């Protein structure tokens, strides 16, 4: 169906990920974007 | 934008030396099945009288 | 897929004959041909620019 | 409850507040100092004013690491505090119960490992404008104990959108998260009057750092170019590509090579490479370093050095103006922060009753200045023979000698 | 158990942790300092921030070896500590059993060979940011003994992917290996507040080292080029290859050779070789050396030297500010590390019972500063004739004279 046999104790781990940058939070609060003065009262 | 990001690949790319030497030999096994006989000659000979 | 499109009725410098005037042509962020001419043609926009997925 | 009156619940003390934010512990600094220009620095500062303290904190860390003079000044300033003896004193005209509480707190602080590290971590707020240290609370039976002190990076916090003086954790939400009571020791020294974002000393020191960095980099480049002159070769029409390459290699290696020969039809001209001096660069570096010294430690001993000269009153001359003032200010602010954050939870958890907040014991740093023993010892006998009844308590306190027991 | 509470099993103490990692002992340093550019240094530092400490450790070793000024400063700083007398003291108001335990530990440390080498190895963490010393545990009957102290290179460790403050061995696995309890003495002095990777002093000192290296290499090259001028020969059309070679050899040897003759149709032009001075290079070297001196030992005695000038208070003037602070900080941190790592296993293995961790004896370095005997000896008689009852214990302690026995 969807199998995979991998080692875990080796110096390398299969399918290695890459957390290049953290989970930075991007926000649209108030007088920081135009969505809220020259637009509706929208925030993303 | 940038005209040719094609040629600027060399400068951007970084190195991750994590796949270097990420392997090892099988665990030693001759100890269980074989015994060490230290010697200092060119052709060691064993003798038994039966 | 090609990433790069300008579909906000935006202005870009396209040169027809002896002058460069507002027009939307290539409008892509990737190039494989006409790079020297694209530079003059692909001058980044004057006005609001927004990109889409033509996937052509 | 705490000093600020916020209700205190012992249920939340079993786990750190940031434990449920495993995302923070996996982050890496972005190093915004590399490739920094005055416009970028201005944008960073302005954004920090608006509640984006992450970039400012990372820039401050890079600034601390990359400048040897600034790092030495800050380390000296902090080590000045770290070497001061401290004691816990009971409130004004305290009663027997209050004296016992103060004594128990003093004994607890003496036997609490990691105090020096806590002081060092707290003193980071001098430059960063605010330092947050997370507490680990544990129960060894019936008495709460601070298991350890964890210093959390300033990049982990932000400003409240509804309040510019209140810090909050970064929990992916616009408003962040309020700081748990009794879970932190927040130290916010106040060099200048204003909001928390603008209160750091590194905000003052940023521009001289950039000036020095630019001057040093330019000097390094100019030293690299120095040496041989730039020399340009010229060739006549009808010189093929191979001959062009040969001429180019000859010109390239001519500086290292003492001698060479070319056809009379060619020509090589040796033009000035870089002619000047290091005087402007070094002048800028000296100006920036003097500014940093004055801003950090005062313009009487570091930048405009007090020079040599001993004597009985030499200690006073060197210390009292500038050095004593700065030492006392830093020590008093640190002591106030500690008495507010660490002493109070211990008093209100480890002891029975609800003592009034105004009567809490206060941590005091020993700011006593060494007094000339010889001059004063000469002076007393005349005064006592005259008839003055000088108390012995004043003498014992001022000399540092303890009263007989 | 240990101070951190981790369970302790005496089975694993028979063999060193790294014994089963024979691969480590066969490695050789890669010497990343050779051919080092600012971009390479920045990449090395950034990678070290992310858990690749091998390159950073090797670079730091090369930096220590290749810079004479930096090496001299670090050696002087460490030898300052190595010369301090030390003692083991019992906890606050200790009981008879605690006093006996402290006395036995003191006797054991006195008779333990290799203590000075252990202190020297631990002090490497000042520059490297962390030093790990492996312990060899042996049983001479019923009492455990540290057989020897082995200093393992900083290149043998890494950072935990899930924790940036926890070090681990390099066992070919992504997560490394956790450090065995009671198997190491880890010394991590804290000059600046931050993670372990950023905590080294060599991280601050790296850039001045590179500046000085570039300046010195450029000066050496310019001194090599100095001397004779570059002179270029020109030949007319119709000069054969043999004549070209003869002209080239003549030009090549003309500088050493006082005289030579050429046809009127040829020409030799003597062009400037390298005209300038050593002033810019030497200015850069002096700037870098002053920065290193300030960062290592303070900007009051080394870089901006305190100059000469004796006197009774000259010792205090030279020491108390800067030198005493640095000495006390380093000594206290080393003593805390030792009391945590070496004293505790001895107490909990070599003696019966389970003494409370808060009551463990603490190693103390003798930071007593020489006090002026003559001035104070003049001072006492006046005070005692006045009527003050100064304790003799304070006098004996402060003068260094021992109490009568």
């Amino acid at each position: 169906f969807a199998p995979a046999a991998d080692p875990g104790a080796a110096w390398y781990l299969l399918d290695t990920s890459r957390s290049l940058k953290p989970l930075i939070y991007q926000e649209r609060m108030k007088p920081s974007f135009t969505s809220m003065t020259k637009e509706d009262d929208e925030q993303v | 934008a940038i005209i040719t990001p094609a040629l600027i690949s060399a400068l951007k790319t970084s190195f991750q030396k994590h796949f270097q030497d990420a392997l090892a030999t099988a665990p030693s096994t001759y100890l269980q099945v074989a015994t060490v006989i230290p010697s200092t000659t060119a052709s060691n000979t064993y003798g038994w009288l039966g | 897929e090609v990433e790069g499109v300008f579909v906000r009725a935006t202005v870009e410098r396209r040169c027809r004959a002896g002058f460069c005037f507002d027009k939307e042509g290539q409008g892509f962020a990737d190039g494989v041909l006409s790079d020297e001419q694209l530079e003059a043609l692909e001058s980044d926009p004057l006005l609001k620019v927004e990109r889409c997925t033509f996937s052509g | 409850v705490d000093v600020y009156g916020n209700p205190i619940r012992t249920q939340q003390l079993r786990e750190p507040q940031t434990s449920r934010l495993a995302g923070l512990a996996k982050e890496f600094a972005q190093h915004p100092a590399k490739g920094l220009t005055p416009a970028k620095l201005a944008r960073i500062l302005v954004e920090a004013e608006q509640g984006n303290l992450q970039a400012q904190a990372e820039l401050f860390m890079d600034m601390e690491e990359r400048d040897a003079h600034l790092f030495a000044e800050m380390s000296k300033r902090k080590r000045a505090i770290l070497g001061l003896d401290w004691a816990v004193e009971p409130p004004r005209n305290a009663s027997a119960a209050e004296k016992a509480d103060a004594d128990y707190l003093h004994e607890l602080l003496l036997d609490l490992e990691g105090l020096e590290d806590l002081l060092l971590d707290a003193l980071d707020g001098i430059g960063h404008g605010y330092s947050c240290i997370e507490l680990e609370w544990a129960l060894q039976g019936r008495e709460w104990m601070p298991l350890a002190f964890h210093h959390r990076p300033q990049s982990w916090f932000q400003l409240n959108p509804e309040d510019q003086n209140e810090l909050r954790l970064r929990d992916n939400s616009p408003a962040g998260e309020a700081l748990q009571p009794f879970g932190w020791i927040i130290h916010r020294p106040r060099a200048r009057s204003g909001y928390v974002a603008r209160s750091g000393l590194f905000r003052v020191l940023a521009w001289p750092y950039l000036f020095r960095h630019y001057a040093t980099s330019d000097l390094a480049e100019m030293l690299e170019i120095y040496g041989l002159p730039i020399r340009l070769g010229k060739y006549p029409p009808g010189t093929a590509d191979e001959e062009k390459a040969t001429l180019l290699r000859a010109v390239t290696g001519l500086g290292h090579a003492a001698a060479g020969i070319i056809p009379e039809t060619m020509a090589i001209d040796f033009q000035q490479a870089a002619q000047g001096s290091s005087d402007p660069f070094l002048a800028m570096m000296r100006q920036s370093e003097d500014a940093i010294s004055k801003a950090v430690l005062g313009g009487t001993l570091t930048s405009t050095t007090s020079q040599s000269g001993g004597g009985a009153f030499a200690l006073g001359q060197v210390h009292n103006e500038v050095r004593h003032d700065l030492l006392a200010s830093d020590a008093r602010q640190l002591a106030a922060t500690l008495s507010r954050d660490l002493l109070w939870p211990l008093l209100v958890l480890n002891r029975p009753g609800s003592p009034d907040v105004r009567r809490a014991p206060r941590l005091v740093f020993d700011l006593r200045e060494q007094a000339d023993i010889t001059s004063m010892a000469q002076s007393i006998p005349a005064l006592v023979n005259v008839g003055l009844e000088i108390p012995s308590a004043w003498v014992y306190d001022k000399l540092g000698i303890p009263q007989p027991a």
